[PDB]
DNA sequence: CTTGACAAAAGTGTTAAATTGTGCTATACTGGGAGCCGTCACGGATGC
DNA sequence: GCATCCGTGAGTAGAGGGAAGCACAATTTAACACTTTTGTCAAG
């Protein structure tokens, strides 16, 4: 079972723990050796310890079997065509349930992931993670535009009333960032729910008004 | 010696 | 233009095909056109006879033949379609069973074979890919003396790379001959023994030396069994292992005994029977028959060790870097090897096949799993050393890259651990490898180039054409020879003078072992060729190449290789005579087959009408983009009805003109300082120059974008960008690829695609913003592809590969793919690299319009100004020869052919100056013209530093300055002219591949790394500079500590540190304080996975967070 | 382990390492609970030991650790603190920087001794926050914004801009690095012009300190950015004020070539 | 006693600057078990923090001065003294 | 040359604690908007412009000027540092 | 407030344990088909942090309002995705191993 | 400012379909395979 | 002395490169039917 993903010391570890359990379930009356039992025990041990070890990113044992047969499949048209099959070809030969799409699929799933140490090049200087970016972190012009949307939001929201700001800051979320409902807000001031609407709608409909007269607040969409 | 674990096993086994 | 010729020797035998050591080698591997009956034993037939019949120990499986099939796509279509120039290959195989007798034969598919072309290259997924060939020791047994003591030698056999290990026989200082194998050290007649060695055998043969027979009688070990000292020495090479004879006879018959594991090799089999006199009947130490061990070559090396320690006349050591015991691996013999290593593990799988499951019911198909040897053979042509993108700059570089020999490679030396002993030019090169053409650095010795005369043998050694002379007279029977075989005789130069064929001169300058002598002609044996097998084939192209310094020369001949085609490209006017030889081995340009007539005439096709009748039509290659980005085109050469005689030309190939090779143009030169823009290797151009298109070339991008199939959507390729106004849409077709015509410039898109945006919370502030203006969000992102900064140009071609076409493999999820071409044309500018073929290089540094230049006498004025400070340090002379030539075949029309070491020299050259005065002074007094008033006072200066001779006229004065190469030059800012005579000539420079349009580069703000988050690196990933630890040691010295803190903060890793840096800038303020980077957090947090305790003080010891609480629990 | 721009996934040498230890560590707890005897226990112990070794420190005691597949050793946490790629001299010692350039450089004869040729395209880069900000004061943008959605495509780019970038650079320096940096004079600042063209120019003086010639040289260039680091360079590193050889005392920048040929 | 340059780098008090010269697991190794604690007083060590360096600008003598113009400087002096 | 270089360098007692001085006194320059100037009007340095000429934007080239005249007192331990602050924005509003 | 001294040393069993934030007890990282890290794991969320700020692994808590806070479903804590940088665990083992650095 | 009174959206509960995890198979079978020297040359520290 | 072991060897750039199947039990996922929310159109 060697080059099969694990040493070989591990494999033989893995075998040691069938060995142990064909002890147990051995029966002695049935005068049968003991090496023609144990062997059933000791090949499913090493088998499940692959298919559960072997990969970076575990797949279960019922799709490992299913890319064992797809893997072999392909060979023998592969022999007897005398070129690569085609996905349409394995599909066909796969057995009933199976076409040209799930076959791509299931190529698709039992890829494995390339190193960031992977040398390129013959110097040894370069390597893959050398030239992969990082996305996540916001980059520093992304991070001054929503500093510069921020206050020239809130350089218009004081063209409101006192009561007319809040009202939208809160059914926004600007404050500690969660978006409130108009029965949250009417418990947090004291009012039903149908009067913060009109006053919701009527303090966006004055800010429309300013922008459309200044263009100030249009770059940041 | 006793650079191979291989090695080192095979003969603990043989006894 | 008439072509004058110089030299006086006379070439018997002309330059073999400057291709064969590729395109032969793996005709004999493959011997695909042979009958398989009469396949001889070499190639991929000897590795199927080797690894075959395979024996289960009853299950036999046979060889019989193979055969290869035609290619399943032509060598365009794998190209376009990014696919391997590849033929089929299938085996005959027959099952045995030696219980029953029955015997069953199929057919089996073992896989697919690259295929060489006929310019000698390969296609590996769509690109052009050239093998190396390897030098390296040649196996065989060898004598060198001890180091340590003097006084000694030791013995050592060598067999083939991976295929055994290393013998070395030495005798100790207690005088006990010892026998050493993977570093493990025993006493050699324990070996003796196994091989059934009587000590009245020994002392016959090895008795009559001296005291060293004495350290080979013991008696210990003698009187015990050969099998019993054959279970004691497989206890010394194998410790701990138990002694079982099946396990002993397996180890030591398959140590020095079993030829598939050991392989001396042909060359190595006929190294040691030259060497100790032998015939050996394998290629084995020893042959197991008959249950006994055999000796075959253990002792005729032993009697050579003690007869060479005697002092017998007959005996000498070895030279390892003697070039009769280095031999060559063509591309043909790498290949054999890594097919034979696949072929070995194919037959380890059918041998564990045949011993379980369905023994009975066996097929010789269902036993064999070609797929080791698949990856074995793709391996070998993607991922090895010698295995290297082609350089096709120029069709000079694509026949240099196919000539050159390497050291380096999978069993052989490396760049870090070389010595000075195997750079070095041993006297052995002599003819057969290049003395001048290597990089410098630090692959300086390690790669070469072959001789323009030398060849490769069947046995690998290289060897060199020899002229037979017998009583005095020269032969014209040419003899290819090693260099073992030359030192036998003395070989005169080839500048000996002839009348005729013999000998005239009493004396003789020849070479005996590589040493110079001069002897008498009835002591000459063999003569030189020709001067021109010393060097190679970039070297022979430099004219003048004597006057040359050799350090010098190297960078005339590696710079020739990174010359650009130019649309207006000529032939120089001085060539050496190989010019004509090099276009038509390169297979760029286009010949008649035979004698026929041309029917039509195309800028895409040629059709020929034969005399035998048949029609023949040639499509012509053109604008088509090469590995380094070149254009190469071919332009036809004939009319509609025009005769053409066999081998005439039909269409010139890139960089030639009429046939002839073409890396440049020629220019008027003159040599004098230009206000110090000549400073330093500076060079001044006319702007004349770019008016009629002269160093102009074509280069053609590439660019490739694909659609995926993800889990929240399918990306389109479409037109309908979001966001996007119609001017920016405006070049795109309705399916969204830019359309055939368009000029693009930097920010401008290419190819459409969108992209679904998947799941997220849009800010708050986001929030407010949508809602104001009332815009619902779209589902997808802007992800098209647009022109990289500083590109652009010519959209000339679009392709468009799908899911499902015949022949394109396309990756798992991808749905298709889409290639854009675009071709610029770059005229010279500053900045642009200029070179000749002396080796003088440098770049434009200003272009001056026409009225500025300095103009002969009749108004002409010059091209370029070359500084003469670089001349005289350089010490190559060669340029300014070619300039005094090119003088006077600028004013006569005709150019030259001098060959280097025989050619012309000063007295022909000032003759030819001397015809030309006439026609550039006496075309002067005919329109009615005497001498000029400021030639007068050039004159006056020129006697005063003894250029002419005092009482003579002033046109003789000037006919005296003509015969040495100067003019008087007129001042085209002043009208004065310069106070001395200048050199003015003619000379040949190429434009070359390095410009600065593809070098500029700059950055702001871009990109960052995962872990250290600091800035990339490269112009193609819009990365930083690099600031080590040399430039932070500048800073440090001149003491600026704020300057040196932004760079290590601020500008590279802190990440608070650059986000409020660039919002200070754009608002008018001024940067904050840096604080503490990212990398050092790294740094403890690495320390810490290593158990150790990392932790930043303050100055009353209390711990200090740098995690600002986010790591505290 | 990030997805890249495609769809497959790459990761680090140091999750299989931690693989190895977690799996070997648990199949020893299932031996213990089964009462297996003590050949079995002790070659588990003896395999436990060898994987803290590679996770540590890869091939330091025996055969080092591959990837299957492979013979590349797995790099493991000393590799990674340790050597010239090693996090101290790659990523401590040095690192790679924003605003800064490359570009061939020629000779520039009419310049003075404090002064360098810059091309605008390069200028445009590398003082972009600084245009930015100067377009918006002016009437050129309305905003930092749609001042930089401007200068993403080269065709929408006026004349003005140029006019601008003149005023951003009015006496600042910049640095102009050629390796190799031998010693302190390999770094120097000067003044920059703005040139059209895409080389740099350098003045002849200067050639020596920087061992630089006209036949390929390229050259670095770099934006100090604060009030500190212009006034360090325009005091301590500028070209006309270190004219003297700090080795030895002797004049560093002196006529050579065509200059004392003339003279 | 007399050194070479390697051996007096490799022994002096500063366990960051050694460990970056080389043969660092031998200087980290034994820098951790003694507990060592860097002063950082070189200049590598500042270099590797992102300090500034105590040497030009960065140097003690000259790095705490002080610039005013003398109108400024009256009006404090005098506001103070006379309160 | 920067003008009058030499005569910098023979004002200060260390190289470096000029510098320091210019840097520090060209953001007092930028802070309150070159309200601070000790120059006079027809002294101020000025960049020409195509619209005319101006007044010149680099604060480090207003400090050096600033020294060369005299009227700027520079040392250790001269005014509180607190108090300096206050003072100046209470003159020189901002 | 400002460092001034960096001193490194020998960290005991008691100390390693006080830095993890939890015990990795299974090899897995991903899964196949989500692609979202697994539990107990090298990359599990209940140990080092979020993948995204305030945001846990059940999509029940997406706010900033709930700085501090530990979800009672999947127990993520609501928190800034950056201390996936700085945050550690343990493998706590069956039997001694030594360090290398002190052998060799 | 509020009540009413829908209408779509968000939330909840149940459940079948899909996926994932675990145990077992009785002729007899009982110590690995791969590698192969221009083995890099030179100080420095340590063991004995 | 002299044998054994161990760490060290200039910088920047580019440019290619990149081998079983089955049954059965738990467990998770997806579809779908009510049901409380919560924004809204219209008065007053
Ligand atoms: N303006 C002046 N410029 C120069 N010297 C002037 C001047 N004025 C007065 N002097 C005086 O003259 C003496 C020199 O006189 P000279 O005749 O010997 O000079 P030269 O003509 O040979 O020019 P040079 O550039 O040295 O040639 P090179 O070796 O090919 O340069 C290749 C360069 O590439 C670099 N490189 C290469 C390969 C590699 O692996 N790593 C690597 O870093 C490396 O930087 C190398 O240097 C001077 O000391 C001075 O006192
Ligand atoms: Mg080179
Ligand atoms: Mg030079
Ligand atoms: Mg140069
Ligand atoms: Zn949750």
């Amino acid at each position: 079972y060697t080059g099969r993903g694990l040493s070989f010391l591990d494999l033989i570890q893995e075998g040691n723990q069938g060995l142990i359990r064909a002890v147990e379930k051995f029966e002695y009356k049935r005068r049968f050796k003991f090496s023609t039992y144990a062997t059933w025990w000791i090949r499913q041990a090493i088998n499940r310890a692959i298919a559960d070890q072997a990969r970076t990113i575990r797949i279960p044992v019922h799709m490992v079997e299913t890319i064992n047969k797809l893997s072999r499949t392909a060979r023998q048209l592969q022999q007897e065509l005398g070129r690569e099959p085609t996905y349409e070809e394995i599909a066909e030969a796969m057995g009933p349930g199976w076409d040209a799409k799930r076959v791509e699929e299931t190529l698709k799933i039992a890829q494995e992931p390339v190193s960031l140490e992977t040398p390129i090049g013959d110097e040894k200087d370069s390597f893959y993670g050398d030239f992969i970016p990082d996305e996540h972190l916001p980059s520093p012009v992304d991070a001054a535009t929503q500093s510069l949307l921020s206050e020239e939001l809130e350089k218009a929201l004081s063209k409101l009333s006192e009561r007319e700001a809040m009202v939208l800051k809160l059914r926004k979320g600007l404050i500690d960032g969660r978006e409130h409902t108009l029965e949250e807000v009417g418990a947090f001031f004291g009012v039903t729910r149908e009067r913060i609407r009109q006053i919701e709608n009527k303090a966006l409909r004055k800010l429309k008004y300013h922008e459309s007269r200044t263009r100030k607040l249009r770059d940041f969409l | 010696s006793t650079s191979d674990p291989v090695r080192q096993y095979l003969h603990e086994i043989g006894q | 233009m008439e072509i004058k010729r110089f030299g006086r020797i006379r070439e018997v035998i002309p330059l073999p095909p400057l291709t064969e050591i590729q395109v032969e080698s793996y005709r004999r591997a493959l011997q695909a056109d042979v009958p398989p009956e009469k396949r001889e034993n070499v190639g991929i037939q000897a590795a199927f006879r080797e690894t075959f019949p395979i024996e289960e120990e009853g299950l036999v499986l046979d060889f019989l033949e193979y055969r290869l099939g035609e290619p399943p796509f032509p060598q365009d279509e794998c190209r376009e379609k990014d696919l391997t120039y590849q033929a089929p290959l299938y085996a005959r195989l027959q099952l045995i069973h030696k219980d029953t007798g029955l015997i069953k034969e199929d057919e089996v598919f073992l896989g697919h074979i690259p295929l060489m072309t006929e310019d000698g290259s390969f296609i590996i997924n769509g690109a052009d890919r050239v093998i190396v060939s390897q030098i390296h020791r040649s196996p065989g047994v060898y004598f060198t003396p001890d180091p340590a003591r003097p006084g000694r030698y030791i013995a050592s056999i060598i067999p083939l790379p991976k295929r055994g290990p290393w013998i070395d026989l030495e005798v100790e200082p207690n005088g006990v001959v010892s026998m050493k194998v993977n570093k493990r050290k025993f006493p050699l007649v324990l070996l003796l023994r196994v091989l059934g060695y009587d000590q009245e055998t020994l002392a016959r043969e090895l008795g009559a030396y001296g005291e060293l027979v004495q350290g080979l009688m013991d008696e210990s070990v003698f009187a015990m069994r050969p099998e019993e000292a054959l279970i004691r020495l497989f206890t010394l090479l194998r410790p701990g292992d138990p002694p079982k004879r099946d396990k002993a006879v397996a180890y030591v018959y398959g140590l020095i005994a079993d030829p598939r594991r050991y392989d001396l090799g042909e060359a190595g089999r006929y190294k040691a029977e030259e060497k100790l006199g032998i015939r050996l009947s394998g290629r084995t130490l020893a042959r197991f028959e008959d249950g006994e061990f055999k000796d075959e070559v253990f002792l005729p090396t032993l009697r050579y060790l003690f007869a060479l320690t005697a002092g017998v006349p007959g005996h000498e050591v070895d030279d390892i870097d003697h070039l009769g015991n280095r031999r060559i691996r063509t591309v043909g013999e790498l290949m054999t090897d890594q097919f034979r290593v696949g072929l070995a593990r194919l037959a380890r799988g059918v041998r564990e096949r045949m011993l379980m499951g369905s023994e009975d019911s066996l097929t010789p198909a269902k036993l064999v799993n070609s797929r080791p040897l698949e990856a074995a053979i793709r391996e070998f042509f993607s991922r090895s050393q010698l295995s290297q993108f082609k350089d096709e700059t120029n069709p000079l570089s694509s026949l240099r890259h196919k000539r050159r020999i390497s050291a380096l490679g999978p069993g052989g030396l490396t760049r870090e651990r070389a010595g000075f002993d195997v750079r070095d030019v041993h006297r052995t090169h002599y003819g057969r490898i290049c003395p001048v053409e290597t990089p410098e650095g630090a692959n300086i010795g390690l790669i070469t180039s072959l001789a323009a005369y030398a060849r490769v043998d069947e046995l690998g050694f290289i060897r060199t054409p020899y002229r037979r002379v017998v009583g005095g007279v020269v032969t014209d029977e040419v003899v290819y020879m090693t260099a073992t075989e030359e030192d036998r005789y003395t070989i005169a130069q080839a500048n000996t003078p002839l009348e005729g064929n013999r000998i005239a001169a009493e004396r003789v300058v020849a070479r005996r072992k590589g040493e110079p002598v001069i002897v008498s002609p009835e002591e000459v044996e063999f003569m030189d060729v020709s001067p021109k097998q010393v060097f190679s084939v970039n070297t022979n192209l430099i004219p003048f190449l004597e006057h040359d310094d050799a350090n010098r020369a190297l960078m005339g001949s590696n710079m020739q290789t990174q010359a650009v085609p130019l649309i207006r490209a000529q032939a120089p006017v001085v060539m050496t005579g190989l010019e004509e030889r090099v276009v038509r081995d390169s297979l760029a340009a286009l010949y008649a087959e035979e004698d026929g007539e041309v029917a039509k005439v195309d800028g895409n096709r040629i059709v020929v009408r034969y005399e035998d009748g048949r029609l023949v039509e040639y499509p012509l290659r053109r604008f088509y983009r090469s590995n380094q980005g070149t254009a190469l085109d071919q332009r036809p050469r004939v009319v509609v009805g025009q005769r053409v005689r066999k081998g005439d030309l039909l269409a010139d190939g890139p960089a030639s003109e009429n046939g002839f090779l073409a890396l440049g143009q020629n220019v008027l030169v003159a040599i004098m300082p230009f206000d110090g823009y000549n400073f330093e290797d500076a060079i001044v151009i006319s702007e004349e120059l770019l008016k009629r298109d002269f160093y102009t070339s074509i280069h053609i991008e590439r660019y490739e974008i694909e659609a995926r199939d993800t889990k929240l959507g399918p990306e389109r390729i479409t037109r309908d960008i979001p966001h996007l106004s119609e001017a920016a849409l405006r070049d795109l077709d309705e399916e969204g690829v830019v359309r055939i015509g368009a000029e693009v410039k930097p920010g401008d898109i290419l190819v459409g695609r969108t992209s679904f945006k998947g799941e997220s919370e849009p800010t708050p502030e986001e929030r407010l913003l949508r809602s104001i203006f009332g815009e619902k969000a779209r589902d997808v992102k802007d992800t098209s592809l647009r022109v990289p900064p500083g590109e652009g140009g010519i959209v000339v071609r679009t392709v468009r590969l799908r899911r499902g076409d015949p022949g394109v493999e396309l990756k798992p999820g991808v749905r298709e793919v889409v290639r854009v071409y675009v071709a610029q044309k770059r005229k010279l500018q500053v900045g642009d690299k200029l070179a000749n073929r002396h080796g003088n290089k440098g770049v434009v540094a200003k272009i001056l319009p026409v009225e500025d230049m300095p103009h002969l006498p009749d108004g002409t004025p010059v091209d370029v100004i070359l500084n003469p400070l670089g001349v005289p340090s350089r010490m190559n002379l060669g340029q300014i020869l070619e300039t005094h030539l090119g003088l006077a075949g600028y004013f006569l029309g005709q150019r030259y052919i001098s060959p280097i070491f025989d050619g012309a020299k000063e007295p022909e050259i000032k003759e030819l100056l001397a015809q030309a005065f006439e026609v550039y002074f006496g075309k002067r007094k005919g329109e009615g013209f005497g001498v000029d008033k400021r030639e007068v006072e050039v004159l006056r200066r020129a006697e005063k530093l003894g250029l002419v001779t005092p009482g003579k006229t002033p046109e003789e004065q000037l006919k005296e300055l003509f015969l040495q190469g100067k003019v008087v030059l007129y001042d085209g800012r002043t009208g004065e002219p310069i106070e001395g005579p200048i050199v003015v000539g003619q000379m040949f420079i190429m434009k070359l591949y390095h410009m600065v349009e593809d070098k500029m580069h700059a950055r702001s703000t871009g990109p960052y790394s995962l872990i250290t988050q600091q800035p990339l690196g490269g112009k193609a990933q819009f990365g930083g500079q690099r600031f080590g630890e040399m430039e932070v040691w500048a800073l440090e010295a001149y003491g600026a500590a704020h300057t040196l803190q932004e760079m290590l903060t601020l500008k590279s890793d802190d990440i608070e540190g650059r986000n409020a840096a660039y919002e200070a800038i754009i608002k008018g303020e001024d940067v904050p304080e840096p604080s503490v980077p990212e990398s050092f957090r790294v740094l403890v947090k690495e320390l810490q996975a290593l158990a150790l305790d990392v932790q930043t003080l303050d100055e009353k010891d209390n711990p200090v967070d740098i995690f600002e609480g986010l790591a505290s629990k | 382990m990030v997805q890249v721009d495609g769809g497959r996934f790459a990761t680090s040498d140091l999750n299989d390492l931690y693989r190895r230890l977690i799996n070997r560590n648990n199949r020893l707890k299932k031996l213990l609970a089964q009462g297996a005897p003590e050949i079995i226990i002790r070659n588990e112990k003896r395999m436990l030991q060898e994987a803290v070794d590679a996770l540590l420190d890869n091939g330091r005691r025996g055969a080092p650790v591959t990837n299957p597949g492979s013979d590349r050793p797995l790099r493991s946490l000393t590799d990674i603190l340790s050597g010239k790629q090693g996090r101290f001299r790659q990523n401590l010692l040095g690192k790679r920087v924003d605003y800064s350039g490359r570009s061939v450089i020629v000779v520039g004869p009419q310049l003075k001794l404090h002064q360098c040729g810059l091309p605008k395209r390069m200028a445009l880069e590398l003082f972009k926050p600084f245009l930015l900000k100067k377009m918006e004061e002016k009437g050129i943008a309305p905003n930092v914004k749609a001042a930089r959605r401007m200068l993403e495509r080269q065709r929408d780019i006026k004349d003005e801009v140029w006019d601008a970038l003149e005023e951003v650079i009015h006496g600042k320096v910049v640095l102009l690095n050629r390796a190799p940096t031998l010693h302190r004079l390999g770094i120097q600042a000067f003044q920059p012009v703005l040139v059209e063209g895409q080389s740099i120019q350098l003045h002849p003086l200067v050639c020596e300190a920087f061992n630089a010639d006209f036949d390929g040289d390229q050259m670095a260039v770099h934006v100090p950015l604060s009030s500190f680091a212009q006034a360090e360079a325009r005091i301590q590193m500028l070209s006309a004020h270190n004219l003297l050889s700090p080795a030895s005392g002797e004049p560093l920048a002196k006529p050579s070539r065509d200059i004392i040929l003339g003279l | 006693l007399l050194m070479g340059v390697t051996k007096s780098a490799l022994s002096t008090k500063s366990w960051l600057s050694a460990a970056s010269f080389q043969n660092t697991t031998h200087v980290l190794t034994e820098a951790a078990i003694a507990g060592k604690k860097d002063e950082l007083i070189g200049l590598k060590e500042n270099v590797i923090l992102g300090r500034l360096i105590p040497a030009g600008t960065g140097s003690d003598f000259v790095r705490f001065t002080q610039v005013v113009d003398q109108k400024t400087l009256k009006a404090i002096e005098e506001a103070r003294k006379e309160a | 040359a920067e003008p009058g270089i030499d005569k910098l360098f023979g004002m200060v007692d260390s190289k470096y604690r000029l510098t320091v001085v210019v840097a520090k006194r060209a953001q007092q320059l930028l802070r309150h908007g070159f309200k601070n100037t000790v120059l006079e009007p027809e002294e101020r340095p000025k960049m020409q412009t195509l619209e005319g000429l101006f007044d010149d934007p680099n604060a480090v080239t207003w400090a050096m000027k600033e020294l060369l005249t005299g009227r700027l007192v520079f040392g250790e331990n001269l005014v509180p540092e607190d108090r300096l602050q206050k003072e100046m924005e209470r003159l020189y509003p901002v | 407030k400002e460092v001034r001294k960096v001193r490194i040393a020998l960290a005991s069993p008691e100390k390693i344990r006080s830095w993890s934030y939890g015990e990795v007890e299974k090899p897995e990282t991903i899964n196949y088909r989500t692609l979202k890290p697994e539990r107990d794991g090298l990359f599990d969320e209940r140990i080092f942090g979020p993948i995204k700020d305030y945001e846990c692994a059940c999509g029940k808590y997406k706010r900033q309002r709930f700085e501090g806070k530990v979800c009672e479903r999947c127990g993520v804590e609501v928190t800034k995705s950056i201390v996936r940088r700085y945050r550690m665990g343990h493998i706590e083992l069956a039997t001694p191993a030594a360090h290398i650095w002190f052998v060799k």
